[PDB]
């Protein structure tokens, strides 16, 4: 009974490349207040 | 059915040179009223009775230095209406005790709903998507954060911010001072917004200058450019080399890149407004505990952390009485803060 | 620790831009 | 265009320059006698410059009551001689 | 009890009618004048 | 294929999954409570509701559980003190394990509504498209609210078949949970009135009750049908996302400012009980009565309180915190023990002299005394070789009146100025810095943090109802502008009405 | 110095010193990068507003744009058009080199304003100085929002670089 | 041709009647004497 | 230095569970045709 | 589609998709319960702020 | 009348040259009577 | 008060000025949107 809604998920490489860098960067800023 | 809402409607979208739309019913008065408010208040109003302060060209005042200043801390955070229990109807007092900067501040706010119902109402008629509308609530969470749920979070509107350029000035330090503002990453994070912001505004705007096609032949390119062409007037191709082969990357999707420059800026405003939104609750990033105890306990460790503290120290002494006088702060001499010699 | 975190983060940024430079996708014309 | 008349035409008419060079300075020397009469003063209730203080005092007239604040200017204003 | 506040809250309510009474009847009106050619 | 950030918009035409991932949304709110509340439970000391009340231990759920009349433990302990209660079933733990066993209940719904989404029900039976009839929907669920409602106000806020809710007195001394009459006159509508609370949920779920059997029985005007985009699921999202910011704005402001659904025993004390002395006028307002009625300075003194000199003190006041200070409040200043006593300032002259208080803003603050009419007559200097406020100068002591250090008086200047220095702060105790390693800095209490929490959300989701407003009215160009949009129709004078082609 | 808080120890005492916050070129600056982040904002909410329909919903409209095509990706005359009628006709951009000029003229001779404010007051040119402006007819000093700024410079000033100064004068 | 007073005429005077006013008033203010 | 020590697991688990999320869903999408 | 007793119960509460009441319908009255709205949040804004102050209404603490 | 007859240059060159003297006046100001710090 | 009519009165002249010159076309304005 399959449903017809379903759809494929995409990212792509720059995409992830950006999602990283934010990631990586907003660790680098938040770090310091987390150690306090 | 062609009734008489249908012919209003009519009558407020036509092509005019102002359109106005029903949004307009909302934006021009309430627009127009903020700003005859802060003209009015600039050039007339005192802030003898609420602050201890001119601020006004009748009183010697210049550009710099006018301001609608917030009612006294009394006040708490009263509406002001001049029909209310503090003014009564008097139109005099109602100026002498800081309605104007109520009255300034409300119909700033409808306002400024009304102008962005007017960027949805155009984009709906003439069939744009409603992005700059969606970009436009950035400023208004600014605005909501800073002149409303800041004061309304503290003990009254005095510690608003006031409508003129100086006051703003002091409003900046104060942030310093007390909130140690430029340690928050919310404002951090807002910084980077608005630098990146104009760097994306500088950076694209010289790359399209500098990639157009020669579609004339004068030495004013400006003149080669139609507005129903249907090529691009700048090489996408020769931009994108060029920034890979300078910084390493470039854009090469021409969608992702004017998307961004709208995501950068509205990002950036919207944190430093959650930010603003702590600071309501004296909620601040204002120390590093690790810092504060091994600097107790070890007389000889300095960073700039903790020579900036002695900074913030400095301005709620020296500033506090003549900030804030309905507290009456009298500090003798003896106790101010001060270095050696000055 | 801390150190150690700090300069792991920072790290990974700077291989992160070595990728992003050398193993990007290429842009192709069409 | 949007159907009104351009504004270059109507700044370069002579109708328009007789109608406002009437209509301007009258506005302006309003404007003065606002100030130059002491009315300004008045509707606004902004200290002269000889009334921010009483001759001996140096404290500031500040409002401290929220209901009766109407009452402690009229009695800062009275304490003036 | 009508407390000086309660009437100056009716004031404030019949002074907000009042202008958005005459701004609605002012725009209908005009609408009606200069109606747009179908 | 979909971007990230829209992957869940396969549901928009699929009810069933709707109702599934409804439902397992459901299921994790449901057991973040109930393990939320057995987290609190394993930490939370009940020794002491005195000086060591749950919001001094970073209790969040617990006050909403003891609002609405949850106060005991199975263990036999309540918030109020008492021993040897049995609460029945329904004491905090079984409040948890209640929310735990509907969260589980609810995945196992999740899954079945998951597996079995083509249901008949969910499809238009003229079409035989999915299709949700939204206003009939929305007059069904306003219908069950205003009969919540109703019986909520009706039965368990007045007693008259449930608990009451938590009331007390204006000092937040003797608070205990009581059925509670409705206000029906203009007082209801005070904030600080809990009638007004019971009435409300009556009057506005009677209201509900109507209003929901209009929706249910008269259609949308074909006018509002079209402008709103009824058949569009997505309006609905927008709208109820404008309720529910609206909503968190106003439970953000009775938190702050104080109102009868936030007590102060629950959730601490405000920052403007602090800003205007309320506590410290009536500490002072009871030791007059009993100086005036022939006490001395010690017996006025001893007859406050504890719990009422605990409030006349900074560290409680929620202004006082820091954005990443994590923890209880107990983890700054320490677990209080003991009321001190009340100190008393003179100098060599024998003058009274009262130390200035530390306003809310300052994070450090200088010490000054002046006299009862503001006069600085001592004060720390900081540039020493000018000083003539100094207490070695001025000859300055302290005398305590009640607490632990009744009738000890303190006159050497090491000792006087160290409890100067705590005076700032308002009344003085001590504390136990030990157990938990406290740092000695202030912390926000339950109060801040629910604040600061609902304010944030609520602007952001002003943006999520500004998105999903704008998906919704302008959904035919969401991927695009039509790309033969004639120049004309949006060029100057083509048209007298703006995007109007009839009128060319 | 080359660090993020010995970043705002050197605005704070910069603003000890020179008063920058008061000097018409830091002024400019600002209106810079304010004016350069609102005008990137709006060429980004343009421009991605007048996009033409090249793609279904259930992909990203980028996919609708290919690097390197001969034809322009959005509608100018239909930006034009919008934002011509949220001001009034004549304060909208229809030609997109002019407009492209703007975007890269404000923020970059604001910022040479900012440059040339910190170079300028390093030779001690410092910003506005409105202290005791104001006097009343007995000579009285009136405060205007400048002399309270003046209270928040002081406290500054007598708190940098606590030990490092003999005489009364910080003369640089 | 075209019409006198139209919602741009009023637009207009709304913002330049009183900002001459303005003007003249802060223009005597120079002349005033503490 | 007397730092908060939760600071170390809120730091990792920041990093690596949406950098996790992400190559995931990139890896994903090179794998399909 | 699959049917249950349950959907079979509640299918007329789903039957009406798009049914809409012809024109303005009940818009105009619509209009006068959202006015009287607007002034009740005026109401209970201006209590609690203090802005209108009734007689026996004391916004306090101190009314328990 | 017809709009045309006196040139948009001289226009422009007069209203400019009013800009500046009341600009000016608020130069001059800044150095006499309130606000000139004397 | 004295002032309020010298304040008003350079404006009440400029009011009926700018009528007596523009009448004859504003009536005729009028009249064409009828
Ligand atoms: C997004 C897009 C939006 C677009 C813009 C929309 C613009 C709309 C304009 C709305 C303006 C709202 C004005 C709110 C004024 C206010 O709040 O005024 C405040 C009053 C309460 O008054 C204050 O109350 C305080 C506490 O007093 C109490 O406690 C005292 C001390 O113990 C005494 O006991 C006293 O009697 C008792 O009243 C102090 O008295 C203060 O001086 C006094 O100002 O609340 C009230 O009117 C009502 C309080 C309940 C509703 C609050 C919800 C709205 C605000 C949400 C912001 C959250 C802020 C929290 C910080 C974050
Ligand atoms: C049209 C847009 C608009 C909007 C949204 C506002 C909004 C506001 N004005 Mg502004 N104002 C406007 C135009 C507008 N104004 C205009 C054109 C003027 C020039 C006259 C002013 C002059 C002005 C002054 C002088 C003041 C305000 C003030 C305010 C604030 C309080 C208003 C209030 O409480 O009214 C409440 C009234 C209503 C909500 C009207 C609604 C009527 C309902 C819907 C119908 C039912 C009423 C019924 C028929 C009457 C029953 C009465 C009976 C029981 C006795 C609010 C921000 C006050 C302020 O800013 O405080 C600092 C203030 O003092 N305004
Ligand atoms: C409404 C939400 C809410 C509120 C108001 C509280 C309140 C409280 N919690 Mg509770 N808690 C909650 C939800 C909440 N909690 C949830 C969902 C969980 C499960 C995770 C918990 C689990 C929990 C535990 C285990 C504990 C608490 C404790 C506490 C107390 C101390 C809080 C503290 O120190 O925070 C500190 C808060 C911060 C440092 C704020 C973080 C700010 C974030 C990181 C910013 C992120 C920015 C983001 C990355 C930027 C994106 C940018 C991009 C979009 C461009 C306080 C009473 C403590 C306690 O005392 O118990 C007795 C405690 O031990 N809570
Ligand atoms: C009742 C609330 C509600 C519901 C049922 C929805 C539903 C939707 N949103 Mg909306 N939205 C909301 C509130 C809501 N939203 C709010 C408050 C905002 C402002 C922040 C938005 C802003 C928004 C934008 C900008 C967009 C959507 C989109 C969507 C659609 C696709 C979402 C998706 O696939 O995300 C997938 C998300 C992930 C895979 C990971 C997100 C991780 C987040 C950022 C951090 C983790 C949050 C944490 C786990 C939970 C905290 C809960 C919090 C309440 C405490 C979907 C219809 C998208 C759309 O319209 O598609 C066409 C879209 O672009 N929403
Ligand atoms: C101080 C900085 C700053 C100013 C002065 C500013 C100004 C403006 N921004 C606008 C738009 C925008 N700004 C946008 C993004 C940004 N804007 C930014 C920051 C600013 N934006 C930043 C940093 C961003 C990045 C997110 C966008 C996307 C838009 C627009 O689409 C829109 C535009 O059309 O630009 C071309 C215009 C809105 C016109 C209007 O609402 O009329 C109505 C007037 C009203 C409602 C009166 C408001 C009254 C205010 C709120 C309070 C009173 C203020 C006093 C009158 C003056 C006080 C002055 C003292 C403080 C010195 C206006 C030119
Ligand atoms: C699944 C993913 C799970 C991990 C995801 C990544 C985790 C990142 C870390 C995020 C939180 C960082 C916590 C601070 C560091 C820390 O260790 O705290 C540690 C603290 C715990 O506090 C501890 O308590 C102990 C006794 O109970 C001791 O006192 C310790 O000293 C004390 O540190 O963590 C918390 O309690 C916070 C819990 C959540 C509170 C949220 C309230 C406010 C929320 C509003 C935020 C909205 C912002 C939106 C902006 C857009
Ligand atoms: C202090 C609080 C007060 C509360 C509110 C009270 C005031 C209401 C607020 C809104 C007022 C707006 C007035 C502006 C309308 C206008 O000037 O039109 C001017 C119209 C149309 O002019 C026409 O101009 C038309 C073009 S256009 O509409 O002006 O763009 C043109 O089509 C036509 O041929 C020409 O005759 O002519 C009139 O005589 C209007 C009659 C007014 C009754
Ligand atoms: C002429 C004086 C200019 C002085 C400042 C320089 C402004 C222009 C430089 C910005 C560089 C941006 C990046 C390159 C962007 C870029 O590549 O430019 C390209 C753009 C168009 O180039 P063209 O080749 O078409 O024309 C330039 C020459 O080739 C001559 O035709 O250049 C210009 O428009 C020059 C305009 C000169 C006239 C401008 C006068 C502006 C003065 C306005 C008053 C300001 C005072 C403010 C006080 C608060
Ligand atoms: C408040 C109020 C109101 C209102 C009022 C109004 C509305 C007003 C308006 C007003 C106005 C509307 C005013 C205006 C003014 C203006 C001015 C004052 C201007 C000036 C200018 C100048 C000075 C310029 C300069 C310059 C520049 C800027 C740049 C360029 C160059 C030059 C140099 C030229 C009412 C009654 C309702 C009620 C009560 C309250
Ligand atoms: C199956 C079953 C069962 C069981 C159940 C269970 C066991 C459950 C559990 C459940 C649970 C146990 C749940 C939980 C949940 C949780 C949650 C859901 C959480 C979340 C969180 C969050 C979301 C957070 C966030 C954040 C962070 C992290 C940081 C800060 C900020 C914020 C707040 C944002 C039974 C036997 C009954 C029977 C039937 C079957
Ligand atoms: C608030 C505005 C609600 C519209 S109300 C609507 O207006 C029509 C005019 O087209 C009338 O014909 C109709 O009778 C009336 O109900
Ligand atoms: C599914 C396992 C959960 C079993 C929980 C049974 C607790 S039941 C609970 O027990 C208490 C004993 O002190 C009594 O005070 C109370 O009356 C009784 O309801
Ligand atoms: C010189 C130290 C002894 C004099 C009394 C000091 C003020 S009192 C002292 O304050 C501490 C916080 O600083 C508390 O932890 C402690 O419980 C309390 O006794
Ligand atoms: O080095 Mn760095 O800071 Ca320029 O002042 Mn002098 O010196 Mn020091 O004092 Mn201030
Ligand atoms: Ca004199
Ligand atoms: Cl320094
Ligand atoms: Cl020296
Ligand atoms: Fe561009
Ligand atoms: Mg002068």
């Amino acid at each position: 009974e399959p449903n017809p809604n379903r759809q494929p998920v995409e990212l792509n490489r720059t995409s992830l490349y950006l999602g990283l860098l934010l990631i990586l960067v907003l660790a680098l800023l938040f770090s310091s207040y987390f150690f306090n | 059915e062609r009734g008489w809402f249908d012919i209003l409607d009519d009558w407020l979208k036509r092509d005019r040179f102002v359109f106005v739309g029903w949004s307009g019913i909302l934006l021009f008065p309430c627009a127009y009223l903020a700003l005859g408010g802060w003209l009015t208040g600039t050039t007339f109003v005192t802030s003898w009775y609420t602050h201890g302060l001119a601020s006004s060209y009748l009183e010697g005042c210049n550009f710099l230095t006018v301001a609608v200043s917030t009612p006294a801390n009394s006040m708490g955070h009263s509406l002001l209406l001049l029909w209310g229990p503090e003014a009564q109807g008097d139109f005099t007092r109602w100026c002498q005790l800081g309605g104007l900067w109520t009255f300034i501040a409300l119909h700033g706010a409808f306002g400024l709903i009304g102008f962005m119902l007017r960027q949805f109402e155009i984009a709906r008629l003439v069939g744009v998507r409603p992005y700059n509308a969606i970009a436009f609530s950035a400023p208004i969470a600014v605005f909501v954060s800073v002149f409303l749920i800041y004061p309304l979070g503290q003990s009254s509107w005095f510690f608003a911010p006031s409508f003129g350029v100086a006051a703003i000035f002091r409003f900046l330090l104060f942030f310093q001072g007390f909130h140690n503002w430029t340690l928050n990453p919310f404002h951090m994070m807002g910084v980077a917004g608005v630098l990146g912001g104009a760097l994306l505004c500088a950076i694209h705007g010289a790359t399209v200058e500098n990639t157009l096609f020669q579609d004339g032949e004068g030495a004013s390119t400006f003149r080669a450019f139609n507005p129903t062409q249907a090529e691009e007037t700048y090489s996408m191709v020769t931009a994108n080399r060029f920034w890979s082969q300078i910084f390493g990357i470039a854009f090469s999707n021409k969608r992702w890149l004017h998307f961004f420059m709208l995501f950068v800026p509205v990002t950036g405003l919207w944190m430093s407004a959650i930010g603003v939104v702590g600071l309501a609750l004296n909620l601040r990033s204002y120390d590093f505990i690790s810092q504060e105890i091994r600097a107790a306990e070890d007389p000889e460790f300095e960073t700039f952390y903790t020579k900036n503290l002695l900074l913030n120290e400095g301005i709620r002494a020296w500033m506090a009485p003549q900030d804030q006088p309905h507290e009456n702060f009298v500090f003798p001499e003896e106790v101010l803060p001060r270095g050696n010699a000055l | 620790m801390e150190t150690i975190t700090y300069v792991f983060i920072f790290a990974c940024i700077i291989a992160l831009f070595f990728f992003a430079i050398f193993f990007r996708e290429p842009p192709r014309i069409t | 265009t949007t159907g009104e008349r351009p504004f270059s035409d109507i700044i370069t008419s002579v109708r328009y320059w007789v109608i406002h060079s009437i209509t301007i300075p009258a506005l302006f020397i309003a404007g003065w006698l606002f100030v130059s009469t002491g009315l300004a003063y008045d509707v606004f209730g902004t200290p002269r410059p000889d009334s921010y203080y009483a001759q001996e005092q140096r404290s500031i007239p500040l409002v401290t009551d929220r209901f009766e604040a109407k009452q402690q200017v009229e009695t800062f204003l009275e304490q003036l001689k | 009890t009508i407390t000086p506040s309660l009437k100056g809250f009716f004031i404030g309510l019949l002074s907000g009618a009042v202008v958005l009474g005459l701004t609605f009847a002012v725009l209908i009106a005009i609408s009606q004048i200069d109606k747009v050619q179908r | 294929g979909l971007p990230w950030y829209r992957v869940h918009t396969v549901l928009i035409n699929d009810p069933g999954r709707l109702i599934a991932a409804h439902l397992m949304h459901t299921a994790l709110v449901a057991g973040w409570a109930g393990s939320m509340a057995l987290y609190e439970l394993a930490t939370f000391d009940p020794s002491d509701p005195v000086l060591n009340p749950m919001w001094r231990q970073g209790m969040f759920v617990l006050p909403f559980m003891a609002r609405l009349g949850v106060t005991g433990s199975w263990s036999g302990w309540s918030i109020t003190g008492e021993t040897g209660i049995d609460p029945g079933f329904w004491s905090f733990e079984g409040v948890a394990l209640a929310h735990i066993v509907l969260s589980g209940l609810l995945f196992l719904a999740a899954c079945w509504h998951w597996v079995y989404w083509d249901l008949e029900l969910f499809r238009d039976p003229r079409t035989g498209e999915p299709a949700l009839d939204l206003p009939k929907m929305f007059g069904i669920h306003l219908f069950l609210a205003g009969l919540l409602c109703f019986g909520f106000g009706a039965f368990h806020l007045t007693g008259l078949f449930g608990p009451g809710m938590w009331v007390s007195d204006p000092y937040g001394l003797t608070g205990s949970v009581q059925p509670v009459a409705p206000e029906w006159g203009p007082d209801g509508f005070n904030p600080y009135n809990p009638g007004g609370v019971v009435a409300h949920h009556i009057a506005a779920g009677i209201v509900g009750i109507i209003a929901g059997l209009f929706h249910i029985l008269v259609r949308p005007p074909q006018r509002l049908y079209k402008a709103l985009r009824m058949g569009n699921i997505e309006t609905v999202l927008s709208s109820s996302i404008a309720a529910v910011f609206f909503a968190a704005f106003v439970v953000a402001g009775t938190m702050w400012y104080g109102s009868a659904t936030t007590p102060i025993e629950l959730f601490g004390p405000t920052r403007y009980q602090w800003d205007s002395s309320y506590f410290q006028q009536e500490i002072n307002r009871r030791v007059q009565a009993s100086l005036a009625s022939g006490a001395t300075l010690e017996e006025a003194w001893s007859a406050i309180p504890e719990k009422l000199a605990f409030y006349d003190y900074i560290g409680n006041n929620p202004a006082k915190g820091g954005l990443f200070r994590t923890g209880p409040m107990n983890k700054g200043d320490g677990i209080a023990q003991a009321w001190k006593g009340h100190a008393v300032f003179r100098n060599k002259e024998g003058e009274e002299l009262f130390v200035r208080r530390m306003p809310a803003f300052f994070e450090s603050f200088p010490v000054i005394l002046t006299d009862k009419n503001g006069v600085v007559k001592a004060d720390i200097p900081f540039r020493r070789a000018e000083s003539k406020y100094s207490f070695e100068q001025q000859g300055v002591t302290v005398s305590f009146y009640g607490g632990e250090l009744n009738g000890q008086t303190f006159t050497d200047p090491p000792t006087v100025k160290s409890y100067a220095r705590k005076a700032i702060f308002g009344e003085i105790f001590e504390f136990d810095t030990e157990t938990l390693n406290s740092d000695g800095i202030f912390r926000t209490s339950p109060r801040g943090w629910f604040t600061f929490a609902h304010a944030v959300f609520a602007l952001l989701f002003f943006f999520g109802h500004i998105w999903h407003g704008a998906r919704t009215l302008f959904r035919d160009v969401f991927s695009g502008i039509d790309p033969e949009l004639s120049p004309e129709q949006v060029e100057w004078g083509f048209y007298q009405k703006v995007g109007d082609v009839t009128t060319r | 110095p080359l660090g993020i808080s010995g970043t705002f120890n050197f605005m704070i005492v910069f603003q000890a010193e020179h008063n920058i916050l008061m000097h018409p070129f830091h002024q400019l600056g600002v209106a810079g990068v304010f004016g350069g982040a609102l005008f990137c904002a709006m060429h980004g909410s343009l421009v991605t507003s007048s996009l033409i329909r090249e793609t279904t919903e259930t992909e990203s409209a980028n996919y609708g744009y290919k690097f390197g095509q001969e034809e322009e990706t959005y509608n100018i005359v239909a930006a034009h058009g919008y934002f011509g009628r949220l001001i009034f006709q004549y304060a909208s951009f229809n030609n997109s080199r002019s407009l492209h000029f703007f975007l890269a003229a404000w923020p970059v001779v604001g910022v040479w304003f900012a440059a040339l404010g910190i170079s300028t007051m390093a030779f001690n040119l410092n910003g506005f100085n409105f202290n005791h402006s104001v006097i009343d007819a007995k000579g009285n000093v009136i405060n205007t929002w400048a002399d309270i700024i003046n209270r928040a410079n002081l406290g500054m000033e007598v708190m940098h670089e606590r030990n490092a100064h003999n005489f009364p004068l910080d003369l640089a | 041709s075209y019409p006198i007073f139209t919602v741009r005429w009023v637009a207009v005077h709304t913002l330049a009647v009183p900002t001459i006013f303005f003007l003249g008033a802060i223009a005597a203010m120079q002349f005033i004497q503490r | 230095m007397e730092v908060n020590q939760l600071g170390l697991i809120a730091t990792a688990l920041f990093v690596l569970v949406p950098s996790v999320f992400l190559i995931i869903l990139y890896v994903q999408t090179e794998s399909q045709q | 589609a699959r049917r249950t007793w349950l959907g079979d119960i509640l299918r007329p509460l789903n039957s009406e998709y798009g049914k809409v009441a012809p024109g303005w319908g009940t818009t105009p009255l619509m209009a006068v319960f959202m006015g009287l709205f607007l002034v009740f949040l005026l109401i209970i804004l201006e209590i609690y702020n203090s802005t209108l102050i009734l007689d026996g209404v004391n916004v306090s603490w101190k009314a328990l | 009348s017809e709009g045309g007859r006196i040139p948009l240059w001289i226009v422009a060159t007069v209203a400019g040259m009013g800009v500046i003297v009341i600009v000016g006046l608020f130069f001059y100001g800044a150095y006499a009577g309130l606000g000139s710090s004397l | 008060d004295w002032r309020v009519l010298v304040v008003l009165l350079p404006v009440l002249l400029a009011a009926g000025w700018a009528v007596r010159n523009i009448l004859p076309y504003a009536v005729k304005q009028v009249q064409k949107l009828l």
